[PDB]
């Protein structure tokens, strides 16, 4: 009790920031509750009673849908909207409604496509080429 | 009948494979009709409307027909619920089953390429004293009335033409039905 | 009979579909009537009656008839219970299963458009001694008696008129059931 | 048989189960050796959860064993708690008998419930010394089940013995003034 | 079959009525003694006997008869087991549902006010060539000697009694069972 | 049927043989062809369509034959899915057996080395009136060319061929099936 | 009946390694026998396994297959006789492990030749018995083997059903003893 | 069907004895040789092949026989599949039994010291016309000359000897199937 929360604090010395909670479906539900503050007014109460004031940070959720999951949530029948739709409605089975109703907004992240996959590859081999380049090591991928 | 378990946050479903289907608003008629599958698929129906109110649902047909006062009860709550059905003839529709067939939404009838649909007029017996004879045979030709009359508000078909076609046995192709109206289109695959 | 996964804030759970109607308090009356469904059928009505004593109760009937005993167990079931019991007849109510349908709280009885309903006097039978077969034929016509007129007391009209017309199989539309006042409007789709 | 669900607990039931937690015991089919079992299980594991509070028996039979039946009453007998009796539908043979066997003041009967009593009936065949040690035996029965309901309702034992020679439905009014049940019970 | 819940200092744990009979270590024995039957009893004993070889074991005995083999294995179980067993006839205990029930541990063996048990000789049957038949009597024979002796080393009635008792079916009311010397006494109610 | 545990990541799942193949996308036809196991067949082919749209399906077959409109179903499902079905004839495929091994996908039917295939017209019954037994006969001989020209659109032999040889019990071998046109190899064994 | 510690009585008592052997021995009786021989060895190589014996008869095949598993695998099968052994009961109760062979004092042991049948030609009839006859070779071996006694006198006292007593069991050594109380 | 119960790394797990035996990769083949029971021995292959493609496969026979179809959708898919199947007789496998048991990989195909084996020609049946019963007659004699000719590749034995030696039943014990070539060694007791 004599050290503070490890999140008041580190938001307390270091007020602008990024806040990155990461696979947030893992955690247990009801940890979640302690964000509701949070978002509605920015304030964090430290069990000292110092307010920490998270006004000036951008809080991100990230949350994983796993292969199979995202399979079981196409309609089996005969015969992007579809999937963001029935994707959005499963996350609302999982949180409180009153804590969703606080996000500013809930993004969906989009399956890659090949040639992403191909911009990808581009990308990191640029980024490996300068590396090696200032090495002087010229490289060139076909 | 394989089971298959989708595995969530929260925990594991374990669906029968029609279960799995009901999941995606698909029933299954897949058997002669009677009180036992009549409850079950109105009470399938009413769930399905309680679930969503406003999407459509599949009926799947490949039934033999059964008794009469099962299908119209089937019939009656599918008329009754909001959503409107599409009903899929997926091998026979003979009976009852082709009753229910024609039954479907507006522009939402359809069958299989070559699946077989079959009308004829209800059976039914009596054993009796006269008067017993005669009240079973008023029954029955009443029940074909009211069979007749909605074929022909469904179909379009005159009632005289569905009296004289349901008389005997009458088979007929996706197509057949098409034309005579118990369906809307061909599922081309 | 196919399985219902429903998902809520306290978590997430599996119904047979008639358990996920009754959770809707709603009861199914699909079958024949006989002592185990009866006796089925009464310990669903108790239990929607201990799980809130003031909302209504909605008895499902689809049924061909059965035993006037079991009958008898529901309707005085039905009877004693506070909630308002709602009756709907969805594809046949005969014998005890028009019985039951006529049995529900006045202005809540109701068919489907084409729901037919069939009244007739119980069947029975006897075999042994004169005296034996008495004895069983006044049994069969005090039975009678009570249905004609429980009938007579609920549907209102008079217990002759009932006597005769339930002396052979009588088979009644929706719109024929309300004007004999066994229902009390038939259900509108919508 | 339906699924219950129950929301304090959020603990799942079949409807007898559930019943049963109240102290509902259900007696709803011919009585027979493995169903006059269960019944004992189930008195003897209600009086166990608690010894003071009354327990409520339910009965729609057609009648069963007299075995059986004399098992049920015996065990009825007993245990300490007060056994209710509530005749549903049809309380005949040993279903009438087990009616009667309820605790005073707490035997009922819905309004148009009927219930039948008679002599038991058997069986005997072979060679004439078994016959007559079988009439023996099942008219030693009579005398017991006679004598019990005389005991139980206060009603002679020729009384019983006139009634019960051949069967006799009873109403519930009938089967009150006969004492069979303490009162016919009243909806609201 | 009802499901009970228990072990209401926490409610956790659901059980079914026999399971929970045999918490207790009431061994429930309620159905003809077949061979599976017997089979289940002796392990169910021998479970028992595992689990506290000191506190006594109940076996409540509902039955009309059985397989006399069968009998045996459970008699020789009893027999064999350090706990005492006690026997309490619950409804009939006949042919050798009688003979268990005096098999008990002495001054542990009960009737309920009205149970009735009975005595007779074994049956059997014997079809074949005259030698086979010879052998059938023969077996027949001395499993009725085993019987009768252990009858009378357990009741302490003289053996060519037994033998003449069991000539034919013997009904016994508890009292006369008490006299008999099969049952230790009546259970009396509070 | 014997249960396996295997699973993934959490490893606490357990599935039927069929199940734990269902979920490799392999399907099973080991029985007559019944309405049943057709409309058990077709919702698995639904499922699997549903689960990935793009990967191939196997569907073992080893049926002795059926009921004509249930394999019809079957046919169209396969037909209408996405995915590829590769069909694999195990022991015999009979009747519509052999048909829904020819509905298999161009270039992936197979059947092993010794298993046999037959082609027969269609068995049906007609009683009653002449009237009635005209009509059954013309609905037999139209489900009869119905099937022959199925036939001969897939295996590319002509229909007269088809005709004549169906006309009694035709047993084909592997090597035979290859030869007709049923299935495109044998698989030969690693 | 639900033991709670849950299991199935039968498994309980697997797991003290006891197996019951209670029923006619068809075929899918010793099939499971023999699966559960294979995983109690597997269990633990040297630990004693008890075979609880109350069979009325069953097929001489799956009573070999039973023996032959008993004989194969590592551990000692104890074979106690719980009620009866006859037929194959009682060539499996001799089967055990010597010296822990046990019946309970008035369990009954029968031993008889082998029942079969044949129909048909006279040749298959002559097959048939032939076969029937080098089964019974096997089955008096094997009994003279492991209780010691001369195969005439198996032969001899297997002609007709012949019962036996527990003691009667012990001094043809079918068993070694029998099981005293306590 | 007794439960197993058992501990492992991840928790604990229970199975039934024939699961337990096939997470070791044994499977049993004990009963009657039918289209079910082949669909599910194809089944279990199928897992197993799918799980580990390199360990061996160990098959339990102890089965009179049954269809020839299904035995041979086994033994094609024995053959198919990339593991080595073991094959040990458990005590009797007559006609496909034996088969299935001459199908194990060369040098893994055992036989307790005493179970047998038998050989025979196929049953069969021909009913109706002539030309019907010439037709089935062809086909039955095609299975024999099939079965000879495996049964000669994987035996050794001659075609003519095997042809001779199959005409009526013939039972061998364990060292004379071992000498036939059925078998290539009696399990050793240790
Ligand atoms: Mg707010």
């Amino acid at each position: 009790h004599d050290d503070g929360g490890q999140l008041t604090e580190k938001v307390r010395r270091k007020p602008y920031s990024v806040i990155l909670f990461d696979e947030i479906e893992k955690a247990h539900p009801d940890v979640f509750n302690i964000l509701l503050q949070v978002l509605d007014d920015g304030h964090l109460t430290d069990t000292k009673g110092r307010t920490v004031d998270f006004r000036n940070t951008i809080i991100i959720m990230t949350s994983n849908v796993g292969a199979q999951e995202l399979q079981d949530q196409r309609f089996a029948g005969f015969g992007y909207e579809t999937i963001r739709k029935t994707m959005l409605k499963e996350l609302k089975n999982s949180f409180r409604p009153e804590f969703l109703n606080r996000v500013d907004d809930i993004i969906v992240f989009h399956k890659l496509t090949k040639e992403e996959l191909k911009e990808i590859v581009t990308m990191m081999v640029n980024k490996l080429t300068n590396r090696l380049s200032e090495q002087n090591i010229n490289i060139i991928v076909t | 009948i394989p089971t298959v378990i989708e595995t969530t946050n929260r925990g594991e479903r374990a669906y029968d494979i029609y279960s799995r289907l009901l999941k995606d608003r698909i029933i299954m008629l897949g058997s002669q009709i009677d009180d036992n599958v009549a409850n079950s698929i109105v009470s399938q129906l009413l769930f399905l409307q309680a679930q969503d109110s406003e999407k459509d649902i599949y009926l799947y047909i490949n039934s033999p027909g059964g008794s009469v006062t099962a299908g119209f009860a089937i019939y009656d709550t599918i008329q009754h619920i909001k959503p409107d059905v599409q009903t899929i003839c997926i091998g026979m529709a003979a009976s009852m089953g082709s009753f229910l067939l024609a039954a479907g939404a507006k522009g939402k009838r359809f069958a299989l390429p070559n699946a077989e649909v079959m009308i004829h007029q209800p059976l039914g017996g009596a054993q009796g004293q006269a008067t017993e004879i005669e009240i079973a045979a008023n029954h029955i030709l009443k029940t074909r009335e009211k069979l007749n009359r909605i074929l022909s508000e469904r179909t379009g078909q005159s009632i005289e033409k569905i009296q004289k076609d349901t008389d005997r046995d009458n088979f007929l192709t996706a197509e057949e039905a098409k034309e005579y109206g118990l369906i809307d289109e061909v599922m081309v695959p």
